[PDB]
């Protein structure tokens, strides 16, 4: 494993890259909360260095775009208010291996082979962006995202806007938003983006701004790279451009995560995640022989929230033989997933449920 | 066997931006480290060649470099990864 995520268990994880790492399948557990050193890791640019955390309480962000802007320190966000909410964390990339797997021919894909280790379910802790947002008078007038800037030094000798990683959703997320500064009850770690994390529930993984050192409230988007061109959704053979569709609100998913290999004749317990991005996942169907029969899973756990993922079982009793598992997701708006997502250049939003069955020898 | 000093003088000095500014290549004393590690992602030809013609990321789908030079890099980057 790479040295800023020594502590993280590198059983449980896949090392795609040292910028890129995968949790294995049979790691994500049945409690819904992610374990924080088997969380996955997606980081587009360099990394800060530990120093920054010497001192999280004064790590400063400037709010622009605001009545009254201020650069606050974290000291004095969490006198502004306290908010906690369980969400996804989950990259856009996340299923491009399934993308690649229906490259016909000549067509072609780069990008990280995510399979669905590239999710997690984590609790985040912090002050809501309304309440910051309010206290420094409310938004100028005629704001309409909500762009926030990471932290990182960009290494000098390239152009900033090339590399920097500034995000800009609609400020219809306002009320949703959370610079958090704690996960699953920890000080935010470095990996994840401590000591400030720029948190759009229901959103991707490229929107939630780690180490974030400014939030603005903007008339347009940002016109970094990583906006403008990247993370953009197109058909293949084209390039990105800011009319396309960006990757913001994620679709309704679901993977089977146990049994993730073999099992015994008779009673097995089948489960899996499930979530509707932005609204809560109302029902899950598993199958047992890749889609021919479903029936109707159970929900395991308790329900932390619309952007949340909920665990789910089914109790199959099976004969000798290799299945076929795959699980199937409908959120609260009656949004399924459909059995292979349409494709897409750069590999973004992969939600079919044939894809990632999981093969399952009954002995 | 020829084609490859080509590869690393496109890796070095020819590519706009250079990939060693970007990228860490132990063969190339390229210490970049913003994109891969290189050596770490151990890439074939084939996915060099494509993440150059294509683009990623920060990386734009080629333009100002022909193909003898693409499969060049490609070449030089996929043996030396990881030496
Ligand atoms: C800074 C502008 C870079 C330049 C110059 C080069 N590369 Fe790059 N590269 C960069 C980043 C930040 C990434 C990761 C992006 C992501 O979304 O993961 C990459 C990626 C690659 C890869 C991996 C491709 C894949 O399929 O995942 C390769 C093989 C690669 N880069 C090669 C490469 C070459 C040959 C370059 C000179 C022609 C080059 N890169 C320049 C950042 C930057
Ligand atoms: N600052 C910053 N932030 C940030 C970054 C970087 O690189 N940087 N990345 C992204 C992405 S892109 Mo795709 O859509 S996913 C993702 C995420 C991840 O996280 P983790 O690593 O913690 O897991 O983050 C996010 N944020």
């Amino acid at each position: 494993l790479p040295d800023y995520v020594a502590w993280k268990d590198a059983d449980a994880l896949i090392v795609h890259s040292d910028k890129t790492l995968e949790t294995k399948r049979s790691e994500f557990g049945t409690s819904i909360i992610t374990p924080e050193e088997k969380l996955y890791i997606r980081n587009n640019v360099n990394t800060p260095p530990e120093s920054i955390l010497a001192d999280r309480d004064g790590w400063k962000v400037e709010i622009s775009g605001v009545k009254e802007p201020r650069t606050l320190t974290v000291a004095e966000l969490k006198t502004l208010g306290l908010v906690t909410a369980a969400t996804v964390l989950q990259c856009s990339g996340n299923g491009r291996k399934y993308f690649k797997d229906q490259l016909t021919g000549d067509q072609k894909m780069s990008g990280t082979p995510w399979t669905v280790g590239a999710a997690g379910c984590v609790i985040w802790s912090g002050v809501p962006l309304k309440a910051v947002v309010d206290a420094l008078g409310g938004p100028a007038e005629g704001a309409r995202f909500i762009t926030g800037t990471g932290g990182e030094e960009l290494p000098a000798g390239l152009d900033p806007k090339l590399l920097v990683v500034e995000r800009s959703v609609p400020i219809s997320n306002l009320d949703n938003v959370i610079l958090a500064w704690e996960m699953n009850g920890r000080p935010l770690s470095l990996a994840h983006g401590g000591p400030l994390r720029m948190v759009v529930p229901g959103y991707s993984g490229v929107n939630n701004i780690k180490y974030v050192k400014a939030v603005a409230m903007t008339e347009v988007e940002t016109d970094a790279k990583i906006q403008k061109t990247s993370y953009r959704v197109h058909a293949l053979g084209e390039k990105g451009s800011p009319d396309q569709p960006s990757v913001w609100e994620q679709p309704v998913k679901s993977w089977i995560t146990t049994p993730h290999e073999a099992a015994k004749a008779g009673q097995v317990q089948i489960a899996g995640v499930a979530f509707g991005g932005m609204n809560a996942c109302k029902s899950v169907e598993v199958s047992v022989d890749g889609g021919q029969t479903w029936q109707e899973a159970e929900f395991i756990g308790p329900d932390l929230g619309r952007f949340a993922w909920r665990v789910f079982a089914l109790s199959a009793d099976l004969a000798r033989g290799t299945y076929t598992l795959v699980s199937r997701a409908t959120d609260t708006e009656g949004n399924v997933q459909p059995e292979e997502t349409e494709m897409n250049g750069a590999g973004y939003g992969h939600n079919g449920w044939r894809a990632p069955a999981v093969k399952l020898t009954v002995a | 066997e020829d084609k490859l000093a080509l590869g690393r003088e496109i890796f070095l000095e020819r590519s706009e931006p250079q990939c060693a500014l970007c990228h860490t290549l132990a063969d190339a004393e390229a210490v970049g480290e913003v994109g891969p590690n290189l050596d770490e992602l151990k890439p074939d030809a084939e996915r060099v060649n494509t993440a150059v013609t294509n683009g990623i990321g920060p990386m734009p789908a080629n333009e100002i470099l022909t193909d003898e030079e693409i499969e060049a890099v490609a070449l030089y980057v996929s043996t030396v990864a990881g030496k």
